[PDB]
Protein backbone atom coordinates (compact mmCIF):
# COMPACT_ATOMS: atom_id res chain seq x y z
CA UNK A 1 0.00 0.00 0.00
CA UNK A 2 0.72 3.52 -1.32
CA UNK A 3 2.45 5.61 1.86
CA UNK A 4 2.13 9.39 1.51
CA UNK A 5 4.51 11.47 3.49
CA UNK A 6 2.30 14.44 4.63
CA UNK A 7 3.82 18.09 6.41
CA UNK A 8 1.43 20.37 7.90
CA UNK A 9 2.92 23.89 8.46
CA UNK A 10 1.89 27.03 10.26
CA UNK A 11 2.30 29.22 12.51
CA UNK A 12 2.08 28.45 16.13
CA UNK A 13 -1.77 27.99 17.83
CA UNK A 14 -3.80 28.22 14.09
CA UNK A 15 -4.09 24.56 15.15
CA UNK A 16 -2.20 21.72 13.62
CA UNK A 17 -1.54 19.15 16.46
CA UNK A 18 -5.73 19.79 16.24
CA UNK A 19 -6.29 18.90 13.04
CA UNK A 20 -3.73 16.07 12.85
CA UNK A 21 -5.50 14.57 16.19
CA UNK A 22 -8.94 14.74 15.21
CA UNK A 23 -7.78 12.88 11.96
CA UNK A 24 -6.68 9.75 13.43
CA UNK A 25 -8.14 9.92 16.79
CA UNK A 26 -11.69 11.44 16.02
CA UNK A 27 -11.31 13.52 18.75
CA UNK A 28 -10.68 17.37 19.20
CA UNK A 29 -8.17 18.47 21.92
CA UNK A 30 -8.37 22.37 23.68
CA UNK A 31 -4.83 22.37 25.11
CA UNK A 32 -2.45 20.17 23.29
CA UNK A 33 1.18 21.25 24.26
CA UNK A 34 1.97 23.73 21.37
CA UNK A 35 6.08 22.32 20.97
CA UNK A 36 5.58 18.60 20.63
CA UNK A 37 6.78 17.75 16.94
CA UNK A 38 5.65 13.94 16.18
CA UNK A 39 4.84 12.01 13.26
CA UNK A 40 1.61 10.62 13.65
CA UNK A 41 0.13 7.35 10.90
CA UNK A 42 -2.90 6.65 10.01
CA UNK A 43 -4.53 3.78 7.28
CA UNK A 44 -7.25 5.56 5.77
CA UNK A 45 -9.11 4.80 2.38
CA UNK A 46 -8.84 7.25 -0.34
CA UNK A 47 -10.95 6.80 -3.99
CA UNK A 48 -10.63 2.66 -3.40
CA UNK A 49 -6.76 2.48 -2.30
CA UNK A 50 -6.30 1.42 1.35
CA UNK A 51 -3.18 4.01 1.60
CA UNK A 52 -1.16 4.98 4.45
CA UNK A 53 -0.63 8.65 5.73
CA UNK A 54 2.61 9.56 7.62
CA UNK A 55 1.71 13.03 9.16
CA UNK A 56 4.76 15.34 10.20
CA UNK A 57 2.83 17.95 12.62
CA UNK A 58 5.62 20.53 12.68
CA UNK A 59 6.27 22.46 16.29
CA UNK A 60 8.82 24.54 17.91
CA UNK A 61 9.85 26.04 14.65
CA UNK A 62 11.72 28.23 17.07
CA UNK A 63 14.19 25.76 17.47
CA UNK A 64 16.63 23.31 14.87
CA UNK A 65 15.05 20.23 13.91
CA UNK A 66 17.16 17.66 12.06
CA UNK A 67 14.14 15.49 11.84
CA UNK A 68 12.15 18.50 10.54
CA UNK A 69 14.14 19.14 8.08
CA UNK A 70 14.44 15.82 6.84
CA UNK A 71 10.45 15.62 6.60
CA UNK A 72 10.67 18.81 5.06
CA UNK A 73 13.14 17.81 1.64
CA UNK A 74 11.58 13.94 1.59
CA UNK A 75 7.96 15.09 2.15
CA UNK A 76 5.45 14.93 -0.75
CA UNK A 77 2.40 17.39 0.34
CA UNK A 78 1.98 20.03 2.44
CA UNK A 79 -0.69 21.45 5.02
CA UNK A 80 -0.31 25.38 4.78
CA UNK A 81 -2.63 25.80 7.99
CA UNK A 82 -4.20 29.35 9.08
CA UNK A 83 -6.43 30.65 11.80
CA UNK A 84 -9.39 32.30 10.84
CA UNK A 85 -9.44 34.44 13.38
CA UNK A 86 -5.40 34.99 12.96
CA UNK A 87 -3.88 37.70 10.58
CA UNK A 88 -0.54 37.11 11.42
CA UNK A 89 -1.21 33.60 10.45
CA UNK A 90 -2.75 34.47 6.94
CA UNK A 91 0.38 36.91 6.35
CA UNK A 92 2.63 34.03 7.25
CA UNK A 93 1.38 31.73 4.60
CA UNK A 94 3.82 33.65 2.15
CA UNK A 95 6.52 32.58 3.92
CA UNK A 96 5.67 29.50 4.67
CA UNK A 97 4.87 28.83 0.39
CA UNK A 98 8.40 30.34 -0.12
CA UNK A 99 10.17 28.39 2.24
CA UNK A 100 8.73 24.99 0.93
CA UNK A 101 9.39 25.97 -2.80
CA UNK A 102 13.20 26.39 -1.69
CA UNK A 103 13.97 23.30 0.45
CA UNK A 104 11.96 21.33 -2.80
CA UNK A 105 13.55 23.17 -5.33
CA UNK A 106 10.45 23.71 -7.40
CA UNK A 107 7.99 26.33 -8.81
CA UNK A 108 5.40 23.36 -8.27
CA UNK A 109 4.62 20.91 -5.23
CA UNK A 110 1.80 19.14 -4.12
CA UNK A 111 -0.07 22.20 -1.12
CA UNK A 112 -3.40 22.75 0.37
CA UNK A 113 -4.41 25.62 1.82
CA UNK A 114 -6.55 25.30 5.38
CA UNK A 115 -8.34 28.35 6.90
CA UNK A 116 -9.10 26.21 10.03
CA UNK A 117 -11.18 27.40 12.90
CA UNK A 118 -13.89 28.19 10.61
CA UNK A 119 -16.53 26.96 13.66
CA UNK A 120 -15.93 30.42 15.41
CA UNK A 121 -18.06 33.36 15.38
CA UNK A 122 -15.85 35.80 14.51
CA UNK A 123 -13.51 36.02 11.86
CA UNK A 124 -10.53 38.65 10.74
CA UNK A 125 -9.69 36.69 7.63
CA UNK A 126 -11.97 36.98 4.84
CA UNK A 127 -13.18 34.09 2.44
CA UNK A 128 -12.31 35.96 -0.91
CA UNK A 129 -8.47 37.26 0.45
CA UNK A 130 -8.15 33.13 1.37
CA UNK A 131 -9.59 31.90 -2.05
CA UNK A 132 -7.29 34.36 -4.16
CA UNK A 133 -4.11 33.82 -2.48
CA UNK A 134 -4.90 29.99 -3.63
CA UNK A 135 -6.31 30.55 -6.53
CA UNK A 136 -2.68 32.88 -7.13
CA UNK A 137 -1.06 29.82 -6.09
CA UNK A 138 -3.00 27.22 -8.31
CA UNK A 139 -3.88 24.98 -5.04
CA UNK A 140 -7.54 24.11 -3.28
CA UNK A 141 -8.26 26.22 -0.39
CA UNK A 142 -10.38 24.11 2.28
CA UNK A 143 -12.11 25.88 5.25
CA UNK A 144 -11.92 23.54 8.17
CA UNK A 145 -12.95 22.96 11.97
CA UNK A 146 -10.67 20.27 14.29
CA UNK A 147 -13.56 20.70 17.04
CA UNK A 148 -16.52 19.91 14.49
CA UNK A 149 -14.60 17.55 12.11
CA UNK A 150 -15.75 20.09 9.26
CA UNK A 151 -13.56 19.82 5.82
CA UNK A 152 -11.14 17.78 8.21
CA UNK A 153 -10.46 14.80 6.17
CA UNK A 154 -11.24 17.00 3.02
CA UNK A 155 -8.14 18.94 3.77
CA UNK A 156 -6.10 15.63 4.09
CA UNK A 157 -7.83 13.96 0.90
CA UNK A 158 -7.56 16.25 -1.43
CA UNK A 159 -3.64 16.83 -0.33
CA UNK A 160 -3.73 12.82 -1.50
CA UNK A 161 -5.52 13.56 -4.55
CA UNK A 162 -2.82 16.37 -5.67
CA UNK A 163 -0.07 14.17 -4.91
CA UNK A 164 -1.16 11.53 -7.38
CA UNK A 165 -1.42 14.65 -10.16
CA UNK B 1 -7.96 26.02 44.35
CA UNK B 2 -6.29 24.82 41.78
CA UNK B 3 -2.61 23.89 42.23
CA UNK B 4 -2.70 21.35 39.72
CA UNK B 5 -2.87 23.79 36.62
CA UNK B 6 -0.05 26.07 38.92
CA UNK B 7 2.16 23.01 39.15
CA UNK B 8 1.64 22.25 35.40
CA UNK B 9 2.56 25.32 34.01
CA UNK B 10 5.61 25.58 36.91
CA UNK B 11 7.36 22.43 35.90
CA UNK B 12 6.67 23.54 31.79
CA UNK B 13 8.27 26.58 32.53
CA UNK B 14 11.44 25.31 34.86
CA UNK B 15 10.28 27.37 37.71
CA UNK B 16 11.76 25.03 40.62
CA UNK B 17 10.85 27.32 43.43
CA UNK B 18 7.38 27.52 42.76
CA UNK B 19 7.21 23.95 41.79
CA UNK B 20 8.67 22.85 45.68
CA UNK B 21 6.71 25.47 47.25
CA UNK B 22 3.15 24.09 45.64
CA UNK B 23 3.76 20.45 46.30
CA UNK B 24 4.34 21.76 49.80
CA UNK B 25 0.82 23.13 49.68
CA UNK B 26 -0.20 19.57 48.77
CA UNK B 27 -0.46 20.31 44.89
CA UNK B 28 -1.27 16.93 43.50
CA UNK B 29 2.43 15.55 41.28
CA UNK B 30 0.28 13.42 38.90
CA UNK B 31 -2.14 16.26 38.41
CA UNK B 32 -2.70 15.79 34.45
CA UNK B 33 -4.14 18.50 31.32
CA UNK B 34 -6.75 17.12 29.13
CA UNK B 35 -4.57 15.30 27.18
CA UNK B 36 -2.82 13.55 30.15
CA UNK B 37 0.28 15.42 30.54
CA UNK B 38 1.31 14.96 33.77
CA UNK B 39 4.04 17.91 35.77
CA UNK B 40 6.89 15.07 34.84
CA UNK B 41 6.03 14.74 30.88
CA UNK B 42 6.27 18.62 30.70
CA UNK B 43 9.56 19.22 32.57
CA UNK B 44 11.01 16.09 30.80
CA UNK B 45 10.00 17.28 27.43
CA UNK B 46 11.20 21.02 28.08
CA UNK B 47 14.34 19.66 29.77
CA UNK B 48 13.85 20.41 33.29
CA UNK B 49 16.33 18.19 35.07
CA UNK B 50 16.31 19.29 38.80
CA UNK B 51 12.43 19.46 38.53
CA UNK B 52 12.45 16.04 36.70
CA UNK B 53 13.85 14.69 39.76
CA UNK B 54 12.20 16.68 42.64
CA UNK B 55 9.08 15.26 41.35
CA UNK B 56 10.38 11.72 41.45
CA UNK B 57 11.58 11.83 44.43
CA UNK B 58 8.18 13.06 45.54
CA UNK B 59 6.32 10.29 44.10
CA UNK B 60 5.17 11.07 40.29
CA UNK B 61 4.28 8.38 38.39
CA UNK B 62 7.40 7.91 35.78
CA UNK B 63 5.28 5.69 33.53
CA UNK B 64 2.59 7.86 33.41
CA UNK B 65 1.28 8.45 29.76
CA UNK B 66 -0.89 11.00 27.55
CA UNK B 67 -3.68 10.03 25.73
CA UNK B 68 -1.58 8.77 22.90
CA UNK B 69 0.66 6.53 24.98
CA UNK B 70 3.73 8.66 25.79
CA UNK B 71 5.57 7.75 28.57
CA UNK B 72 8.18 10.44 29.81
CA UNK B 73 10.81 8.81 28.98
CA UNK B 74 8.92 9.06 24.88
CA UNK B 75 8.92 12.40 25.63
CA UNK B 76 12.40 12.75 26.83
CA UNK B 77 13.94 10.85 23.88
CA UNK B 78 11.67 12.78 21.46
CA UNK B 79 13.68 16.32 22.81
CA UNK B 80 17.20 14.47 23.27
CA UNK B 81 17.75 15.23 26.58
CA UNK B 82 19.75 12.95 27.96
CA UNK B 83 20.65 13.34 31.20
CA UNK B 84 17.00 12.94 31.81
CA UNK B 85 16.43 9.86 29.90
CA UNK B 86 18.99 8.54 32.14
CA UNK B 87 17.32 9.42 35.77
CA UNK B 88 13.88 8.20 34.04
CA UNK B 89 15.45 5.11 33.53
CA UNK B 90 17.29 5.40 37.45
CA UNK B 91 13.53 5.66 39.01
CA UNK B 92 12.03 2.68 36.79
CA UNK B 93 10.56 4.13 33.72
CA UNK B 94 9.85 1.28 31.25
CA UNK B 95 12.47 1.30 28.10
CA UNK B 96 10.14 -0.45 25.99
CA UNK B 97 6.87 1.40 26.91
CA UNK B 98 4.92 1.55 23.66
CA UNK B 99 2.35 4.30 22.83
CA UNK B 100 -0.35 4.06 20.69
CA UNK B 101 1.19 3.26 17.66
CA UNK B 102 3.55 1.00 18.83
CA UNK B 103 6.63 3.03 19.00
CA UNK B 104 8.99 2.48 22.13
CA UNK B 105 11.48 5.38 22.95
CA UNK B 106 13.82 3.32 20.71
CA UNK B 107 11.97 4.41 17.79
CA UNK B 108 11.65 7.84 18.58
CA UNK B 109 15.32 8.54 19.45
CA UNK B 110 16.00 6.73 16.31
CA UNK B 111 13.83 8.66 14.24
CA UNK B 112 14.74 12.24 15.37
CA UNK B 113 18.80 11.31 15.00
CA UNK B 114 19.40 11.13 18.54
CA UNK B 115 22.09 8.70 18.83
CA UNK B 116 23.55 9.14 22.58
CA UNK B 117 20.43 8.11 23.79
CA UNK B 118 19.39 5.43 20.97
CA UNK B 119 23.20 3.87 22.49
CA UNK B 120 21.78 4.40 26.13
CA UNK B 121 18.28 3.43 25.95
CA UNK B 122 19.81 0.06 24.48
CA UNK B 123 22.22 -0.46 27.49
CA UNK B 124 19.06 0.07 29.71
CA UNK B 125 17.46 -3.00 27.95
CA UNK B 126 15.69 -1.76 24.63
CA UNK B 127 14.78 -4.23 22.29
CA UNK B 128 16.32 -2.89 18.91
CA UNK B 129 14.00 -5.27 17.12
CA UNK B 130 10.07 -4.54 18.28
CA UNK B 131 7.89 -3.93 15.89
CA UNK B 132 5.97 -0.91 16.51
CA UNK B 133 2.09 -1.60 14.90
CA UNK B 134 2.80 -1.13 10.98
CA UNK B 135 6.08 -3.49 10.76
CA UNK B 136 8.67 -0.91 11.32
CA UNK B 137 11.98 -1.20 13.81
CA UNK B 138 15.10 1.24 14.68
CA UNK B 139 16.64 -0.76 11.73
CA UNK B 140 13.63 0.55 8.78
CA UNK B 141 13.90 3.65 10.44
CA UNK B 142 17.78 3.71 9.70
CA UNK B 143 17.03 2.65 6.24
CA UNK B 144 14.21 4.76 5.47
CA UNK B 145 16.49 7.76 6.52
CA UNK B 146 19.81 7.14 5.02
CA UNK B 147 20.86 7.27 8.13
CA UNK B 148 24.34 5.82 8.37
CA UNK B 149 25.31 6.69 11.66
CA UNK B 150 22.58 4.86 13.01
CA UNK B 151 22.48 1.55 11.20
CA UNK B 152 26.34 0.96 12.21
CA UNK B 153 24.67 1.74 16.34
CA UNK B 154 22.24 -1.35 15.25
CA UNK B 155 24.85 -4.04 14.88
CA UNK B 156 28.74 -3.54 15.53
N1 LIG C 1 -12.74 26.55 18.02
C1 LIG C 1 -11.66 25.89 17.50
N2 LIG C 1 -10.51 25.82 18.26
C2 LIG C 1 -9.41 25.19 17.78
C3 LIG C 1 -9.45 24.57 16.45
N3 LIG C 1 -8.26 24.04 16.24
C4 LIG C 1 -7.50 24.28 17.32
N4 LIG C 1 -8.20 24.97 18.23
C5 LIG C 1 -7.72 25.39 19.55
O1 LIG C 1 -6.63 26.28 19.44
C6 LIG C 1 -5.57 25.85 20.30
C7 LIG C 1 -4.40 25.51 19.41
O2 LIG C 1 -4.52 24.23 18.82
P1 LIG C 1 -3.12 23.51 18.50
O3 LIG C 1 -3.53 22.23 17.82
O4 LIG C 1 -2.23 23.60 19.73
O5 LIG C 1 -2.39 24.31 17.30
P2 LIG C 1 -0.82 24.16 16.94
O6 LIG C 1 -0.17 25.01 18.02
O7 LIG C 1 -0.76 24.62 15.53
O8 LIG C 1 -0.50 22.69 17.01
C8 LIG C 1 -6.08 24.69 21.12
O9 LIG C 1 -6.57 25.16 22.36
C9 LIG C 1 -7.24 24.17 20.32
O10 LIG C 1 -8.30 23.70 21.14
C10 LIG C 1 -10.70 24.68 15.69
O11 LIG C 1 -10.78 24.17 14.55
N5 LIG C 1 -11.73 25.34 16.26
MG1 LIG D 1 1.12 21.93 17.94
Amino acid sequence: MTEYKLVVVGAVGVGKSALTIQLIQNHFVDEYDPTIEDSYRKQVVIDGETCLLDILDTAGQEEYSAMRDQYMRTGEGFLCVFAINNTKSFEDIHHYREQIKRVKDSEDVPMVLVGNKCDLPSRTVDTKQAQDLARSYGIPFIETSAKTRQGVDDAFYTLVREIRK
Amino acid sequence: MDLGKKLLEAARAGQDDEVRILMANGADVNAHDTFGFTPLHLAALYGHLEIVEVLLKNGADVNADDSYGRTPLHLAAMRGHLEIVEVLLKYGADVNAADEEGRTPLHLAAKRGHLEIVEVLLKNGADVNAQDKFGKTAFDISIDNGNEDLAEILQK
